[PDB]
């Protein structure tokens, strides 16, 4: 592929339409659904797993293809997210009060990442260009900030001195920190209980998909103010019943798989592509 | 031009008449025809051709003639005439060529060449036969001022011109309106935008108008009238009057309302045609003008409704066009046409020998600065050497 | 705009990053392989070339006429840093739109000045043509793989002969083709110039360029603002 | 030539015009609604243009074939030429620039209007008969570009839109199984006669018969006479080509052809 | 211009883009940003505007073009809003009860206004136009209107007894009152603490941006209830901090404002045009 | 409707006359007339203002076209005056001891001044030319300035100690304050009682006529020494009644609009190049 | 002939090719420096691009000269063979596409192709004269 | 048409134009860079301005040849042209103004005016040679 990847490929626009493959895809593929654990707790079953195997078959998938995963909340999810199958559809509870967690979850899983280790405690590290972010994963990353100027010294800060940083995270299961593109920052983080990457958005993430549970559209896996764009694989449902919840994603499971696109699976399950 | 013009028909007329096994009497005529003009070049020196690449050539002739009393032509008198032929019609190539490639702001229309200045001699006159070809026909009745015409399909008419015209506007470029147009050939298509549909306009009616001043008079002209202008069908993002900035335009195509074509002579309105669309005729003409109007509907679906607020920001931008292609028309003056090949047989000839720009035609015969600027001498000077092309196709 | 206590030592703070710059390295292996190949009798193997002499002006070790012709046409790059070219010189171009530049610049420090004029001399016109005429044969060269074999009085294209071009290029004066051959075409075709017009230009001579500059030519006009467009960093 | 055939005619043998881009077409821009309703958001039609030589047509579904027994929607446009044309040559295009940008549409009453937001897919199972009293001589099948019609009188255009079995995300994003419908598909296509032979005189691009006897009409304000349309319009004049109209109008055609020989 | 407002302006679509080449009033475009005082108190530093300006500097702004306009909330900022600046930018902080409040400020300074005084006790009014409103702020602003009929006798209200007046606004800092149109109507309002004027909508403002903390799309700018236009000019990020909103309105100060446009700041501060 | 763009006008130099606009410019606009305290105390009638709109109508104002704004003294006046009128009037009394107060208040409503804020804590400023100047309004403004050299240093003058600080303003209510254009200025002002702003001088305000009531004429509203013009707009009366001197405005009304024009500023066609 | 004969930059009205058997048309797509509200909408920094920048060219050869016989508007050369060979159901030669299909036979545009056009083509145009 | 065929800079007196048909007069009012006090009197730096700076140019024609006629100070044809149809007041025709008007003529010079002047013209020459 690699000594094909930069050569033209040429199409005619009168080439028939290959026939449906949905069932090809469904027989090769495995898909998994996250869902939080008052799910499993409301549904109240030792069998709605296979239920839901049964009902996913009924719709073509063969037996031992879906998979159900199952986390605590949003913020326990948010450490280092795995993505075990092909299409990963992940039901997240809506809450008001957690709309940036919720929507820093969705950027690191909606979209691919590279990222490199930081040593915050040897350099001074900066954000080169609008895709280049600062991911913090951890039991508690508290992430405080001190820019610098061209001397080295540093801005409402002083490097010596971290009390006088300029915290921008506390107590924070997933960051995704934005700095000022440019500038060099000192960086004072619980390295203990926290781990930073230095992340570059290389794209979006089409085999992963994510389905709000109530509320409305609050997600942003933009960090530009001025963009908030709703994709295919960002649905939002209504819900009442944690059963019913589960119909409509069988149902129209269809849907949900033709608004993802296969292949973007990567060979390890992690949410960002590690670089040394 | 004549006596170049009935060297190039002899010549013509020789390699289509004088075949194997032909009767005399089909050739008779044009046997002697031959001879004559055998008999006159004999004698006579020319030269063709020290401007740009074209190579100093000098001729000579001291052809001998054909026979006069066989009954059949046969393949011993073909070949006899084939050599005189191709010697003659490399000759008159090149003559063609020099003239082709001259030019003078004073005389135009006399000739510019040596070799053609020296035809124009009175021995030369016996050459002159028929003189039937359309541009030979307007040459001669031209030099005697009498009223004549070229007939022209899809004539060259209009200047390349892809412009807008803004009547509101403001910094931002969020409401707009105003006219954009495109001017190619025998093809006008404008198209009317406004961006609030006319919400706020006297009776929910915007009116659109574009004008196009010919710089020719174009006579017994067909038109076709269509209520839509593909070309500013679809988004664009266009630069700013003064490049500046950029804006978008985002279309929704209403059909066009009041739709009037004034086809104008000297300011007098010669044709009018109102909502008609198809086939039109403009018997004589020299500017266009093109009235249409957009009209809100005043029943509108809810999705139309939905295009249409009743403020800013508008989205949608609701556009009325018309596109005006002449079929064919007839002018006094040359042009270049879809059909002939006189503009292409100049150019090429002028660039395949790097012919120094003159004071008078556009540099590489730019048609576009050629038409903007249709001068009586640049009319004279294109006359003359469209003649000269056609008469050098006739044989090349 | 000297802000003094830097022009103390500013042409020296532009040299110290200077020779740091891509363009030193380049010099500098250019004078190393042409010292090996002088040292070598049979140390020079390693030379591929095309023409008949292995000479490291004519090295090709990194269409394959195009290709060949680009390798040695982004060495050719140094001719200009040789003082072996008669033209007009692309790096001057590139000088002239750096003074004019950081003249008219109300954000050039002394501080930013270094490494500025080393980008701007290394980022100044990327891709470059050149030019060698010999016996009324013009061969041209350039670095996008795009080769030329012509005539002087009349721009006709002749099929290009590589292992004579190197030869040529390798000892012969080098010239800029800051008129190149497409332009050259379309000024004598549009525009048919005079013999003298057509050899000043084709050995790149200031006084015709300025000359067709000063009348207005199209051709010659969108030439060069194709350069000075391309002169960016 | 026209002498000639007005010989041909004068002795009742086989007459023969041949034409560039013929006017054999009325004008005419019309809809065909075959499922509609009040508020115009979910329709199925065809959209046409038929002027001079050029005919543009447009079936759009609006569903996109979402219901469709498989996934396919015929469509069908019958042009019926008012003479027959015999040994043409024409250009068949598969989109239809005419009806591929967003519009809003009077309805068939003018009562209201309806908006149109075409997404063109290709056109499917193209179909071009060319037929001469309802038999078929000619038939062209996925066949674009060039093609001969021999002898012909009507042309009927079978096309489908046949939905899509893949769609990536962006397409599937367009096309939802039921309503809004914000996006409507439509298959397209162009017919192109450029050029022809009739037996009847006919305008044309090349020729200048038509603009002439209009010309020498208008000049001297000539009143409406009983058998030409007020204006030798066209549109009028071919849509009820009558035997009448095509005698009186080769007569002055001819009439026109020997004036420009000399004028 | 005023002799030239109506002359068209013809351009090419080629003209190739260039730069202007004419004097600005002032040399250099100066920004403000208007914050709650929250956000001052979370960021709890005294040199905190200074590092902003210096991280403007680093974004292209000289020292002495960014500005910041401290206000206390919605409400208060809400009476006669002054808009100083050449581009301004408003972080509202959401609030889910003030939803009409921060669409009301919204609608105010997103939208040029042409407003006339209303002598509410000597004069009925009507509202022409779709346009047409009535703006009322003050410290506290309560609205009672009479709708009256042909015959100037109020509808459901006794034109003397204020007491059965209709009520649309209570205690409101800031209130853009919608009536039924070409209906005259007695109004009382008290006037002790507000002022209300007779404004006309004469399009958008284009110099100043909205940026939303927290929520989810509430803005309503337009009173038409069939349309919520999202304008590039309002836009919504979610947030945990403040600094990290600050950083991230520095670092995206190029598309905030490309998304403004100058030459729309009134030569007054003030957030309408008055006509006495 | 091309309002951003400063478009030709072609005029033929021997069209027409139109008839008077006078009595359409008088029926369709508002007078304004701004008089001191004192001058209602001396006129000791209570019913005045009537009279006088009596009296405008009998020069054609319609009734209520004429309003009346009443000022305690030129000091209280210059804070911050609000002219919105179509046309203004202003009655100013002459004090030989406020003749500077008197030019400056004139200075600020006989032309017009774009003004942008001026934060003096965090930056030092400049005037770039001679148009630029810093008006400085409120209850009582003291301004004292620092001038620097490219160094950053005071010029007999320390930055960190106002006490050096060069007195330029002491408890003005109003003052246009020009310095040495191009010198850095570190400006120590009473902030909590005045605002200082950074304006220019764009041009005459039209639609501002001052009446000078009293002494010989002293107005200079040119900070250039060596020009002090003397506008139409500038009037001067002697007086010894307050009624004689509103009826010689009552009477030659007429002049006094003629010597005044639209303000520029104020009208459609000054849309999006500063306001309406 | 890989030579380059003609070239014309930022030239769109009418141009001339004097002897050409390719066209290499070179177009850029510049992003603007300088845009409005709406157009800087349209162009985000990243994905998702739900407006697709597109520059277009239209080319059309309205007039040529060829040594070779083609099928052209004005002629009926084409027409006529077609349809002779049509109406008598002549089977599918050696030579030719089946049905005289003309985008075949000028994609494959053989020398044997070239003759036997030319002859049928000339003999088509000896018939017109009469029929 | 469009091409300068004739430049003249800063040069003033008697003049040649060989050959023209557009005439841009183009120049500048420069700021006296040093003024006397009356000088520096008269501009202040900003308004009001009372005394305005003008800088001006005149161009005559004192004599030049054209291919069509044309009203001159010499020659008595248009004159006499007027002076013949207002005596026997001929009623307005479908070309010239109506009032043999020089400026409407002029203006709108069609080439159907310029036939009919130049015939005119010519008869108004024939008839003064006698009368
Ligand atoms: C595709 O579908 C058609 C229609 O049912 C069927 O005949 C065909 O066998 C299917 N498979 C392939 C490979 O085309
Ligand atoms: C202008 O004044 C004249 C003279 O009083 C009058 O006849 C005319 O109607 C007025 N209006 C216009 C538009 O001329
Ligand atoms: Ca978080
Ligand atoms: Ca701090
Ligand atoms: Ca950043
Ligand atoms: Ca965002
Ligand atoms: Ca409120
Ligand atoms: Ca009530
Ligand atoms: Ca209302
Ligand atoms: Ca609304
Ligand atoms: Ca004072
Ligand atoms: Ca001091
Ligand atoms: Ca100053
Ligand atoms: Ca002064
Ligand atoms: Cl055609
Ligand atoms: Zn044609
Ligand atoms: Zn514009
Ligand atoms: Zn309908």
């Amino acid at each position: 592929q690699n000594y094909g990847i930069n050569l033209p490929i040429t199409g005619s626009m009168d080439t028939a339409y290959a026939n449906s493959t949905q069932e090809e895809t469904f027989l090769t593929s495995t898909l998994c659904l996250y869902y939080p654990t008052e799910a499993a707790t409301e549904i109240n079953d030792n069998s709605w797993k296979d239920t839901l195997s049964q009902l996913f078959l009924t719709k073509g998938w063969p037996t031992g293809s879906v998979y159900f995963k199952e986390y605590t909340d949003i913020a326990s999810f948010s450490v280092d997210p795995q993505l075990y199958c092909d299409y990963n559809v992940v039901l997240m509870k809506y809450d008001a009060t957690l709309q940036l967690d919720m929507s820093e979850l969705a950027d690191l899983i909606l979209n691919e990442w590279l990222c490199n280790p930081m040593d915050i405690t040897l350099y001074y590290y900066q954000q080169t260009d609008e895709a280049n972010k600062w991911i913090s994963m951890g039991s508690s990353c508290t992430i405080k900030v001190c820019p610098l100027n061209t001397q080295t010294l540093g801005i409402g800060c002083l490097t010596t001195d971290t009390a006088t940083f300029e915290e921008v995270a506390t107590a924070e299961k997933l960051v995704i920190t934005d700095v000022v593109d440019g500038v060099n920052h000192k960086l004072d983080v619980t390295t203990a209980t926290c781990t930073i990457r230095n992340c570059k958005k290389l794209g979006p993430r089409e085999n992963v998909a994510v389905i709000q549970v109530g509320g409305s559209d609050v997600l942003d896996i933009t960090a530009d103010p001025t963009t908030a764009p709703q994709t295919e694989r960002m649905m939002r449902i209504n819900w009442k019943k944690w059963w019913q919840v589960f119909y409509t994603v069988v149902d129209y499971v269809n849907q949900i798989i033709q608004a993802m696109s296969k292949r973007s699976r990567s060979l390890n399950s992690a949410a960002f592509y590690y670089r040394i | 031009m004549d006596v170049l013009y009935s060297l190039s028909k002899t010549l013509k007329d020789a390699r289509d008449k004088i075949v194997e096994g032909t009767l005399y009497s089909n050739v008779s005529d044009l046997i002697q025809q031959f001879n004559q003009m055998i008999i006159t070049m004999n004698g006579n020196e020319f030269q063709t051709g020290g401007i740009g690449n074209l190579p100093i050539r000098n001729w000579n002739f001291d052809f001998g003639l054909l026979g006069t009393t066989l009954l059949n032509l046969d393949a011993n008198y073909v070949e006899t005439a084939r050599n005189t032929i191709d010697y003659f019609v490399d000759f008159v190539d090149n003559v063609c060529m020099d003239e082709m490639v001259r030019e003078s702001q004073r005389n135009g229309i006399a000739p510019q060449s040596d070799s053609l200045r020296k035809l124009s001699g009175i021995k030369f006159k016996r050459i002159n036969f028929d003189n039937s070809s359309e541009y030979i026909e307007n040459w001669n009745l031209q030099n005697r001022r009498q009223r004549t015409g070229f007939t022209f399909h899809k004539p060259n008419i209009f200047p390349y011109s892809a412009s807008f015209t803004l009547n509101r506007s403001q910094p931002a470029h969020d409401n707009l309106m105003g006219t954009m147009w495109l001017n190619a050939g025998s093809e006008i298509q404008v198209a009317g935008f406004d961006y609030s549909c006319a919400i706020n306009a006297p009776a929910n009616i915007q009116q659109f108008e574009h004008i196009v001043q010919l710089r020719r008079v174009l006579t017994t002209a067909t038109i076709t009238l269509l209520p839509d202008a593909e070309r500013f069908s679809f988004p664009r993002v266009i630069n700013s009057a003064d490049g500046a900035t950029t804006w978008y335009f985002n279309p929704v195509i209403l059909r066009p309302n009041n739709v009037e074509v004034e086809f104008l002579l000297n300011g007098q309105i010669i044709n009018t045609y109102q909502a008609r669309f198809g086939t039109i005729i403009a018997r004589n003409f020299d500017t266009i003008r093109l009235s249409f109007q957009l009209m809100r509907p005043p029943n509108m679906t809810p999705a139309v409704a939905a295009l249409f607020p009743n403020a800013q920001p508008f989205e949608h931008h609701a556009t009325v066009g018309l596109t005006l292609r002449i079929e064919s028309a007839v002018c006094e003056s040359v042009l270049a046409d879809a059909s002939k090949t006189m503009l292409a047989n100049v150019t090429s000839v002028r660039q395949e020998y790097a012919i120094p720009v003159g004071p008078v035609f556009p540099p590489g015969m730019n048609w576009t600065d050629l038409i903007t600027n249709y001068s009586p001498s640049r009319e004279d000077n294109l006359q003359r050497v469209f003649t000269v092309a056609s008469i050098r196709s006739m044989l090349v | 705009k000297s802000t003094i206590d830097a022009a103390k030592s500013m042409a020296t703070s532009v040299m110290k990053k200077f020779k740091k710059s891509g363009l030193a390295n380049s010099v500098s292996t250019l004078t190393d392989s042409l010292s090996d190949a002088a040292s070598s009798i049979s140390r020079g193997a390693s030379i591929r070339s095309v023409g008949s002499s292995a000479s490291a002006w004519t090295d090709v070790s990194t269409s394959s006429i195009s290709t060949q012709t680009s390798t040695i046409s982004r060495r050719l790059r140094l001719k200009e840093m040789a003082t072996q070219t008669e033209g007009m010189n692309f790096d001057d171009i590139s000088a002239a739109v750096l003074k004019t530049k950081i003249d008219r610049s109300t954000q050039i420090s002394p501080n930013t000045l270094p490494d500025i004029v080393t980008e701007a001399s290394e980022k100044f016109i990327p891709n470059r043509a050149y030019r060698v005429i010999n016996n009324d044969e013009v061969f041209e060269a350039g670095t996008d793989g795009r080769f030329f074999a012509y005539r002087v009085e009349t721009f006709d294209e002749i099929p290009f002969d590589v292992q004579k071009f190197a030869d040529l290029v390798t000892d012969s004066p080098v010239i800029s083709a800051i008129i190149d051959f497409k332009t050259l075409k379309n000024l004598n075709d549009n525009y048919g110039i005079s013999r003298q017009q057509a050899f000043n230009l084709l050995r790149s001579d200031p006084r015709v360029l300025r000359e067709f500059i000063n009348q207005d030519n199209p051709i010659i006009r969108n030439r060069i603002e194709q350069l000075i467009m391309q002169c960016r960093l």
